[PDB]
């Protein structure tokens, strides 16, 4: 070895993890409002499920209503989803950000 | 103290080199948990929308 | 006043669903934006090891949140945009009708 | 021609409401399409870096 390529590849290390904890703190910051979105995207699926059986009180007609309840169900099907991906990509991705910080965040103390 | 930078050094690389694979590992992982539950979610959207589109 | 409580429901659920689609249209700048550079910064790192079995994963994790930008940023773009140009279409319509009640009175 | 204006109206609100179960329908699937296709283009991306 040689004593400057030591030194070459500590000033690489900290530099390189310091743009890096900076970074996840942001892609952090990006998922709490994806969770809080997900969580009312929902209840923006609640109104449009609501409009379409409000539409199915003022007609009637048989081959009208038909796929207008299936379709208040479809929509209760993306209401759903939405839900579930808050705890699908939101907190898969939240966790692990937090985690490799704390990887970082230990080579600091180091 | 300028041999004992050589080998925290030679520590680091080691250090920073099993890092990297660890954090593939975490993704790996994660990314897989994901993709069971995903094909699941939007299988289920299918199988509703054929129901809906069979009316 | 059937009608006025019916349709100024359905207006009241088109008017939430529109300030829903800005917010979602709006959240997808960032993660994209970010892992846009968290793809830079990953692949600038992976100039620093030159060692194959962790520099070829590392630049594929880099490609990886570069995929994710241009997945999740698409999104805005594919479903958010639909709806919005669908409520935005209602809105006008429902607008519209106001002047055929007025026409009535 | 007051009765027929309303005649009319009650005809409009019949047609509005037949025009906005099928156009809410389109808009739903044109979101299924996309939704699988946003989702395949990310697992075919992680096969991909499954397999390194």
């Amino acid at each position: 070895n040689k004593f400057v390529e030591q030194d070459d590849w500590f000033h690489d290390r900290r530099v390189y993890l310091d743009a890096l904890e900076n970074q996840l703190k942001a892609l952090l910051k990006a998922m709490d409002n994806m969770v809080a979105q997900r969580k009312a995207m929902a209840e923006a699926a609640a109104d449009f499920s609501a409009s379409l059986h409000a539409l199915s009180t003022v007609e009637l007609s048989p081959t009208l209503s038909g796929p207008l309840d299936a379709l208040s169900e479809l929509q209760l099907a993306i209401r759903d989803v939405y839900e579930r991906q808050a705890q699908q990509d939101v907190l898969t991705f939240g966790i692990i950000i937090e985690e490799y910080i704390r990887l970082i965040g230990s080579v600091k103390q180091a | 103290a300028r041999l004992l930078f050589e080998d925290m050094g030679r520590l680091l690389r080691s250090e920073l080199d099993r890092f990297e694979r660890e954090k593939v590992e975490d993704f790996k992982s994660g990314v897989e948990t994901f993709l069971e539950s995903a094909v699941e979610a939007q299988k289920e959207l299918i199988e509703k929308w054929e129901t809906f589109l069979m009316q | 006043h059937d009608r006025r409580v019916y349709l100024d429901a359905l207006e009241n659920q088109l008017k939430a669903l529109l300030k829903a689609m800005d917010n979602m249209v709006a959240q997808r700048k960032a993660m994209a934006e970010a892992a846009a550079d968290f793809s830079a910064s990953l692949h600038a790192l992976s100039t620093v090891e030159l060692s194959p079995t962790l520099s070829g994963p590392l630049d594929a994790l880099s490609e990886l949140q570069l995929a994710i930008r241009d997945v999740y940023e698409r999104q805005a773009q594919q479903d958010v945009l639909t709806f919005g140009i669908i409520i935005e279409e209602y809105i006008r319509l429902i607008g519209s009708v106001k002047q055929a009640f007025s026409q009535r009175q | 021609l007051f009765e027929d204006m309303g005649r009319l109206l009650r005809s409009e609100l019949d047609r509005f409401e037949r025009e906005k179960v099928e156009d809410f329908k389109s808009g739903v699937e044109t979101f299924l399409e996309s939704a699988v296709e946003a989702q395949k283009e990310l697992i075919e991306k992680w096969e991909t870096f499954l397999m390194q």
